[PDB]
């Protein structure tokens, strides 16, 4: 499956300016568009080479859409103050994630339209795309309003229609980068510890996409329980890094193996401290 | 209501003394979004430090990638200093050539 | 393309 997602944030900073508004759009885990109210001339801007192909109308419409959402999020923030009886001196956050997961097929797998207030769940469109889940008494007020306005059906039409259609077009136009694989380049490092044993660290560098499995083995056993793992992290050029370490006795290096599994590899790698 | 950021400092390319590179500071899982990230060399602030757009993860918690140009040397010590409302004092994480 | 939020709290 593939995904198109829009991550939206509005943050009030009372006493140091108007609330900040941001949008960022992703295909899979790859960022392609952004809008930021703090920019000089706030406008939708490309964040990948493949989206630059879209003509000026695309940018004008997306800009006007973001500006409309911005005005609407600023009203939401003021409304949230009344619903929660908060003052106009505190800084508050409103987040929204909307988008669609489609199968290799192209049909919809999951639609998302969900809000959070100060980093807590506020309201979300249910998986059925018909009803809402309000998290508290304040969100119940919003739910009631939105059911009376027929919001759910309008939003289902975007998630089932435009979202799915545009994802399929983005996957085609950005085919080169989005649907590529790059294999991990791996190596093992070796560090003598003061306890008298050694750290073996298995690196995986420059791979795309982010999914990968790094494991250490001693004679075929998986050693999952005793392995240090960092989170997969962006190298800042579109590729990813990850490492897994183990502690092993000083003379038993050659008995441990690192295994790397990735879509870009013709065969999974097996490494050893050399 | 408040989440402490996680910080990793690492190089775009495996380090080689005297060769230009990019130093990454990947800050994740923090809330609220307001944050101050700076990168140090021997205690002194690095002048040009460029950051990716801030975004949030499935759990509503924020992340961002700060980076800068640097040429690693044998002796020079590099770090990422992060100031956030969740922390009494700014947090400094030093670059490790094998992490 | 992204979504429009026509409905307020």
């Amino acid at each position: 499956s593939h995904s198109l997602r829009y991550f939206v944030t509005a943050v009030s900073r009372p006493g140091f300016g108007e609330p900040r508004y941001m949008e960022v759009g992703y295909v899979d885990n790859t960022e392609f568009v952004r809008f930021d109210s703090d920019a000089e001339n706030p406008r939708y801007e490309p964040r990948a080479r493949w989206i630059e192909q879209e003509g000026p109308e695309y940018w004008e419409r997306e800009t006007r859409r973001a500006k409309g959402n911005e005005q609407s999020f600023r009203v939401d923030l003021r409304t949230a103050l009344r619903y929660y009886n908060q003052s106009a001196g505190g800084s508050h956050t409103l987040q929204w994630m909307a988008g669609c997961d489609v199968e290799s097929d192209g049909r919809l797998l999951r639609g998302y339209w969900q809000f959070a207030y100060d980093g807590c769940d506020y309201i979300a469109l249910n998986e059925d795309l018909k009803t809402w889940t309000a998290a508290d008494m304040a969100a119940q007020i919003t739910r009631r309003k939105w059911e009376q306005a027929g919001a759910a059906e309008r939003d289902r039409a975007y998630l089932e229609g435009e979202c799915v259609e545009w994802l399929r077009r983005y996957l085609k136009n950005g085919n080169a980068t989005l649907l590529r694989t790059d294999p991990p380049k791996a190596h093992v490092t070796h560090h003598r510890r003061p306890e008298g044993d050694v750290t073996l660290r298995c690196w995986a560098l420059g791979f795309y996409p982010a999914d990968i499995t790094l494991t250490w083995q001693l004679n075929g056993e998986e050693l999952t329980q005793e392995m240090e793992l960092v989170e997969t992290r962006p190298a800042g050029d579109g590729t990813f890094q990850k490492w897994a370490s183990v502690v092993v006795p000083l003379g038993k290096e050659q008995k441990y193996t690192c295994h790397v599994e990735h879509e870009g590899l013709p065969e999974p790698l097996t490494l050893r401290w050399g | 209501i408040q989440k402490t950021p996680q910080i990793q400092v690492y190089s775009r390319h495996p380090p080689e003394n005297g060769k230009p590179n990019i130093l990454n500071c990947y800050v994740t899982q923090f809330h609220p979004p307001h944050i101050e990230i700076q990168m140090l060399k021997n205690g002194k602030k690095i002048p040009k430090v460029e950051m990716s757009d801030m975004s949030f993860s499935k759990d509503w918690s924020f992340y961002i990638l700060a980076h800068t140009e640097f040429t690693p040397t044998e002796t020079d010590t590099y770090a990422c200093r992060v100031k956030h409302a969740s922390m009494a004092e700014p947090k400094t994480v030093y670059w490790d050539r094998d992490m | 393309t992204g979504a429009a939020s026509f409905d307020e709290f």
